[PDB]
RNA sequence: AAGGUAAGUAUCGUUCCA
């Protein structure tokens, strides 16, 4: 929720205040389907978005994954040692790795 | 050119036949799914803030979290230190 | 979290609560820069668009609007109410508490499941429903 | 106004007997956030130059 | 002993401009006058290397539309582009931002090219695997000197010497070295005791870590 | 110390408070 929060207080911080502010749904959705993409391990590349809209998803997307294979691979080391975890927690790291 | 309307039995222009039988067997209760949905969500109300909305809450997320915004650290709540 | 609707003022919020009659209204008080309740802001994002059809969710701030903080007990860092045609629905959780769920949790079904489950016992006419799952415990092991 | 003044009185009472250590706590917590930034720095600033170029 | 016998081989001389203070937190009207008040400008930053860092772009994270997990291969050029007045680094650090561009003012008899494949990610370490594709018997520097240097040296060519590829994460690593006998031009890889007289292209195909370069 | 409040509709008493 931090690193999103502030990606998009970036994005719409640079954007220009003018009505076009209608399209911070729009960011938030560029930035889902952009980590989904990288999720799903399926080219994403957005033909009419700037260059360094485009940098600055990237950027976005490289972080939260590393943190997204930190805290998988940290959660499974949980669950093998035999720590207690839920179950949620349990379909969420199988998903993960 | 006139052909005759296979529907209607009518003098036809014969560049118009091929959208003429595409449009007159129009089917009739399409028209209502066509102008059904769209009243629905012209009266549908929005389940997201505003815009504008969200970027003032984010401007106030980001006067509390200095953790994360700003260059001077305070606390998680703390306004500014 | 910031995505979702917000209340500025006291009036505002009774308002949300008393303009309307056929949906649930979920208000989660508290702060959207806590951990906690930020955990949670997320998970009504993900299903706020599902469950459209019989719940508007409205966040509210208990320091911008310090008038409900005594009355319903805004201690916890995170409270979530559910008014049903301007009644307070109190559902019956695993932990003692039964007006309020004062802790975020992380999974996007069983909030739909007892956001459900309290439309289907405010229909009725109750005023305690009784969620599918029993929270008292965390099921870890 | 007597209400106010003894608040006002008991505050700054209790916020004295706080300064036995405040002035070292709070200057120690300064410096140890400042170790944590270098290896973990803030996002804000991680996204400093892409927001710039923006 | 400013010079010895190593440091006239590898070290160089070289020019550093740093501006501080770019960062965004600051308005557009605050970091004009930050940048009028002439305190916070480009500075005389000349020291000595022992050898040249290269920075390389990271890694696509994507699959080419096209041609899925294409390998990214990054012309030799494009990184030493960095050591020129027109390229500027920010090598954010800490608080502010410090943009830095770089320059030559004296090349080493011998160029040492390191390569930063391996770096720290906010949670985890990584390597970034982008094959280069770098010439080893003519590549020319004398872009990348001011003129009122430039005419005193008359030899800005270097050819390969050696070079170092890396096996694998940085906790699980076997290196590798390409190897030039002098006189010959027979390249040889050398492990623990490997040797192979390999051909002027597998040099190439390989992720390169340190280079060994002659000015001749 | 807890995780053990069924939710309601009535007249009646009291009290602060407007």
């Amino acid at each position: 929720l931090e690193l999103r929060a502030a990606v998009m207080h970036d994005i719409l911080d640079m954007m220009p205040e003018g009505i076009k502010q209608n399209k911070a749904r729009t960011i938030l959705q560029h930035l889902s389907e952009a980590w989904r993409c990288w999720k799903a391990n399926i080219p994403w590349k957005v033909p009419g978005l700037p260059t360094p809209i485009e940098n600055m998803i990237l950027r976005y997307v490289k972080a939260k994954a590393d943190w997204w294979t930190n805290t998988a691979h940290y959660n499974r080391e949980r669950i093998r040692r035999g720590a207690t975890v839920d179950k949620t927690v349990c379909k969420k790291n199988l998903g993960r790795l | 050119e006139y052909l005759v309307s296979p529907i209607t039995g009518e003098k036809i222009p014969a560049s118009k036949m091929q959208e003429h039988m595409r449009i007159g067997l129009l089917d009739p209760r399409w028209l209502e799914q066509r102008d059904r949905s769209i009243r629905e969500k012209q009266s549908d109300d929005e389940v997201y803030a505003p815009g504008l909305d969200i970027e003032s809450s984010l401007k106030q997320l980001a006067e509390r979290r200095t953790d994360i915004f700003g260059v001077e650290e305070t606390a998680i709540g703390k306004k500014i230190g | 979290s910031y995505m979702l609707p917000h209340l500025h003022n006291g009036w505002q919020v009774d308002q949300a609560i008393l303009s309307e009659e056929d949906r649930v209204v979920v208000i989660r008080f508290g702060h959207d820069w806590d951990p906690t309740c930020m955990k949670m802001d997320e998970v009504l994002y993900s299903i706020a668009e599902k469950v459209k059809n019989f719940a508007v969710i409205y966040l509210v701030d208990i320091t911008e609007v310090p008038d409900f903080n005594k009355m319903y007990e805004l201690y916890d860092p995170c409270t979530v109410m559910f008014f049903f045609r301007n009644k307070h629905i109190m559902i019956d959780l695993g932990t003692g508490n039964n007006n309020k769920i004062n802790w975020a949790m992380e999974d996007k079904q069983e909030m739909v499941d007892i956001i459900e489950t309290v439309y289907r016992g405010a229909r009725k006419g109750r005023g305690l429903v009784v969620s599918p799952k029993d929270y008292s415990t965390k099921y870890r092991y | 106004k007597d209400d106010e003044e003894a608040d006002a009185i008991y505050a700054a009472l209790d916020k004295r007997m706080d300064e036995r250590r405040k002035e070292r706590r709070e200057q120690r917590e300064k410096e140890e956030i400042e170790k944590y930034r270098m290896e973990r720095p803030k996002i804000q600033q991680q996204f400093s130059d892409l927001k710039r170029k923006l | 002993k400013k010079k010895t016998i190593v440091t006239d081989v590898f070290q160089g001389s070289m020019r550093i401009f740093t501006k501080k203070l770019p960062h965004p937190d600051l308005p557009a009207e605050e970091k004009e006058q930050l940048l009028h008040n002439d305190e916070y400008q480009e500075t005389m930053v000349e020291s000595t290397f022992m050898y040249l860092t290269l920075d390389l772009p990271t890694a696509p994270l994507y699959k080419d539309e096209k041609e899925q997990l294409i390998i990214p291969q990054v012309p030799l050029f494009n990184i030493l582009a960095k050591f020129n007045g027109i390229t500027e680094k920010e090598y954010k650090t800490y608080k502010e931002n410090f943009l830095k561009r770089f320059q030559l003012t004296k090349l080493p008899p011998y160029l040492i090219f390191c390569i930063k494949r391996f770096t720290k990610n906010n949670f985890f370490v990584e390597k970034n695997p982008t094959i280069v594709n770098f010439p080893i018997t003519n590549v020319d520097l004398r872009e990348y000197l001011s003129e009122e240097v430039q005419a005193v040296h008359k030899n800005t060519t270097y050819d390969l010497i050696a070079n170092i590829v890396h096996d694998g994460k940085p906790s699980e690593g076997s290196y590798r070295i390409h190897v030039l006998h002098h006189g010959t031009g027979k390249w040889y890889e050398l492990q623990d005791l490997q040797v192979t007289d390999i051909l002027p292209q597998m040099i190439t195909l390989s992720e390169a870590y340190i280079q060994i370069w002659k000015r001749r």
